[PDB]
RNA sequence: AAACUUUCAACAACGGAUCUCUUGGUUCUGGCAUCGAUGAAGAACGCAGCGAAAUGCGAUAAGUAAUGUGAAUUGCAGAAUUCCGUGAAUCAUCGAAUCUUUGAACG
RNA sequence: UGAGCCCGGGUCGAACGGCCUCUAGUGCAGAUCUUGGUGGUAGUAGCA
RNA sequence: GAGACCGAUAGCGCACAAGUAGAGUGAUCGAAAGAUGAAAAGCACUUUGAAAAGAGGGUUAAAUAGCACGUGAAAUUGUUGA
């Protein structure tokens, strides 16, 4: 979520305090209070480099190299030694390429 | 013709259903190795 | 205290003086609302209440709106 | 004029004013005093 | 494999309807199995569990053990069979919850309800086995 | 000390309004009686009053439905008998003048309507 | 479960109490003064802290304790009178002294064999 | 020698890390378009045999009518249901109703 | 060599691993780091 | 309806009586907190104790699971051994 960390109200307390310069939550009743938030290292705070839905999820491929691909799959699954090596027990069936009857 | 022993083991020297590669040394599981030992002599279905 | 009893939100946000809520401003007719504030705006937005009226209108459009009674009925 | 405090004992940690009453306060650390010295060493470059 | 949009195949929608649904389909639910002599008497696989039915406990602790149900219990997805009891610490019996899918019934509670549900259920069987025969 | 709904959808208003009556009685004896020995009694109250409940109901229900055939061809009727809706519905164009349409337009698609037709492949 | 495993459970008694509002220090002070002491000889002395008789000499925790005579005891010169603590440990002692009734062994020669004081939660 | 300090081990503590789980979150996609003076959203006070909160409901107050299913609810107590039934249910559906004080809020 | 890997003993109860590719919120001693838990000070100052 | 997403310090602030407890005159600020067990079968009874609780005994496959409850690390602590 875009406002995952940023629901807060945090400001820094300031450099002469001897504590750590973070972003601390306002109040004074509740644990949250002078808490620190909005950094990558705090707890219930933002995460680096936050996820976004446009990340080249899908990738373009030259259709020539699609069936290139396709091809050298289908020579591949012609050939014999690859289906053993695949992991297909092929030792009871004949002409690995094989063709059943259409009519069957 | 496009396919050779040389092809099939250039294909599958590094990958296999049959090959157990441990630290201590890379083994067979073809039931044609005479020596269960990854290697162009003794790859069972590799060799015609 | 500058603070009473609000009738139309109920909080403690009464200028007595000025008569004017700081909450939701009972005196106007709108209520009072601001972007710059979604937590109050969804504090107090719809869906945190009860809900009396605008639950019971969806079943009502599934089915059609439509008045009588199931033939052979009483 | 400007009071300095030590960030230390009772005033480490501390949200705002101090019990220090006076117009105008400056809390001091370490980390405050390295960034000075640094600032002084980038002022004696530049002069 | 699941086909139709309108059902779902993810975990946390099943187990949350099946933990939060109410009392009809936790009786859809508890229904349980018949005896071999009704299975080939009625044409009937399973039925609804209820409170008069003559059940045998097959599956769990309690091996081949007959008794009439006592009472269904359908918030924990249980039922109660008689004489299938534990003594507490003070000695006082407390039924044991047997689940109506390691029960199966015996001896059916008639009703004219029921006898509709039977009826049914056989008419629907009986019409796709005459459609898958001929 | 349950009244069944069907019951009580047979009867005339002084029937309903004195078994009601009767009812309100009940619940005041029932009452005085149970703040000691709450029990049974309070299972009793506790009937009484959805018994209470259903007399209330079937005497609105036969009102309403008099008044309705009173007002059957009435062009006004109340706001209570009147249907609910929603406010856009009810503040809608009704259905006739919605569909009315000019008599040139209405002309035009009585001598030249869309025709059915079919191109040859 | 108890952290003496070794001993058999027919030939003694055990006692425990947990979640006691006592402080863990001068507790722990007092049972190391008791441990592996007589049944009879503890009580007595025991009774005698409460009575300012004797005292308990605090040995790893000791900051600053003032000096009293009855340290000659114990060859030590900080001594206290942990009086509460005292009375906790009077009744488990007595809670002992009561299993081991129950169990059939003789009170008149028990001995402390193990005594232990952990931290609860704060 | 013991005490005290330190190191290693066994056991026992404090603490909630690790592994496992998930009726929760987040993102994407699809069908549909429906608040309110016929009184909305929100706020308040009440209603259960035994209830504080959550939930539901409104002096018909953990609810009524009606329709469907068809034998429960449950922590305890008390009633049921005749089961060959217009009929249990903290059931579902939902077209009729009840709906206290306010709140655009309207003597 | 090493980062690490494998086995034995105890505990434990419900999922997990090796190999070839893919993928990334992927490797900590520091950041007066964040959260949580716990120490010495200390049975001390102190409880007018 | 789904996901090469997250898996209780993560994922929305909220997996829990969460915009709740609480703080501020107020606008507003705003948490912590999940897991017994298949089934409570959640320990009858005896004894000590003022009680809290302990020791026997008991349920369970397991109490080395006792509603301070899955597994139970480190820091820190007690006892025993060297
Ligand atoms: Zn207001």
């Amino acid at each position: 979520s875009e406002k995952a960390g940023h629901q807060t109200s945090a400001e820094s307390w300031g450099t002469g305090r001897a504590v750590a310069r973070i972003p601390r939550v306002s109040g004074g009743g509740t644990h949250r209070a002078g808490q620190g938030a909005f950094g990558n290292m705090c707890r219930s705070g933002r995460m680096f480099a936050p996820t976004k839905i446009w990340r080249k999820w899908h990738v373009k491929i030259n259709q020539g190299q699609k069936r290139f691909a396709t091809a050298s799959a289908l020579a591949a699954s012609a050939v014999a030694p690859l289906l053993m090596a695949r992991g297909h027990q092929v030792s009871t069936v004949p002409e690995v390429p094989l063709v059943v009857d259409s009519a069957a | 013709s496009n396919v050779s022993a040389d092809l099939i083991w250039e294909v599958s020297r590094n990958y296999n259903s049959f090959l157990v590669k441990q630290r201590t040394g890379t083994f067979s599981r073809d039931a044609l190795n005479l020596t269960n030992q990854h290697s162009r002599k003794h790859a069972g279905f590799v060799n015609d | 205290k500058t603070h009473g009893l609000c009738r139309r939100c109920g909080r403690r946000s009464l200028h007595n003086q000025k008569k004017v809520c700081a909450s939701c401003g009972y005196p106007a007719a709108k209520t009072r609302k601001y972007n710059w504030s979604e937590k109050a705006k969804r504090r107090k937005v719809t869906g945190t209440g009860r809900m009396r009226y605008l639950s019971t209108v969806p079943r009502r459009f599934k089915n059609g709106f439509r008045t009588g009674v199931p033939k052979g009925a009483r | 004029q400007v009071k300095v405090v030590k960030a230390t004992g009772a005033n480490r940690g501390i949200k705002g004013r101090p019990k220090g009453v006076k117009g105008r306060y400056k809390m001091v650390d370490g980390r405050m005093k390295k960034e000075m010295r640094a600032l002084k060493r980038l002022a004696k470059k530049k002069r | 494999m699941k086909v139709r949009p309108t059902v779902s195949s993810s975990r946390r929608k099943a187990r949350k309807a099946h933990f939060s649904a109410p009392s009809s389909v936790r009786r859809v639910i508890m229904s349980a199995p018949l005896s071999k002599e009704l299975r080939e008497k009625y044409n009937v696989r399973s039925i609804p569990i209820r409170k008069g039915d003559e059940v045998q406990i097959v599956r769990g602790a309690h091996k081949d053990k007959e008794g009439k149900v006592t009472s269904v219990y359908r918030l924990k997805y249980v039922i109660h069979v008689e004489r299938v009891t534990r003594e507490k610490a003070t000695g006082q019996t407390v039924p044991i919850g047997i689940h109506p899918s390691n029960v199966v019934i015996t001896k059916l509670h008639l009703d004219k309800d029921r006898e509709n549900i039977l009826a049914r259920i056989k008419a629907g069987r009986e019409q796709v086995a005459k459609a898958k025969g001929k | 000390g349950k009244v069944k709904a069907g019951q009580l959808w047979s009867k005339n208003k002084e029937e309903l309004t004195k078994i009601l009556g009767e009812l309100k009685t009940e619940l005041s004896q029932l009452r005085i009686q149970k703040i000691s020995s709450s029990g049974a009694k309070l299972n009793k109250i506790h009937d009484l009053r959805k018994s209470i409940a259903r007399v209330l109901t079937v005497i609105n229900a036969k009102q309403r439905a008099q008044l309705r055939l009173f007002y059957k061809n009435k062009k006004y009727l109340p706001l209570d008998l009147r249907p609910k809706l929603t406010r856009a519905l009810r503040r809608r164009l009704s259905k006739e003048d919605a569909s009315r349409v000019l008599e040139k337009t209405k002309k035009r698609l009585t001598h030249f309507p869309q025709r059915k037709y079919a191109v040859k492949a | 479960r108890y952290a003496a495993t070794e001993i058999a459970p027919t030939k003694s008694a055990r006692a425990r109490g947990s979640y006691l509002r006592v402080s863990f220090k001068n507790t722990r002070e007092t049972a190391q003064a008791i441990n592996g002491w007589k049944l009879q000889r503890a009580l007595t002395f025991l009774q005698n802290v409460i009575d300012k008789k004797e005292a308990v000499p605090m040995r790893r925790y000791a900051g600053s304790t003032g000096r009293t005579a009855q340290g000659k005891q114990w060859g030590v010169s900080r001594a206290r009178w942990p009086v509460k603590s005292a009375q906790f440990l009077i009744g488990l002692l007595k809670n002992a002294e009561a299993n081991a009734d129950a169990k059939g062994l003789d009170t008149g020669n028990l001995i402390i064999k193990h005594i232990q004081v952990n931290q609860a939660p704060k």
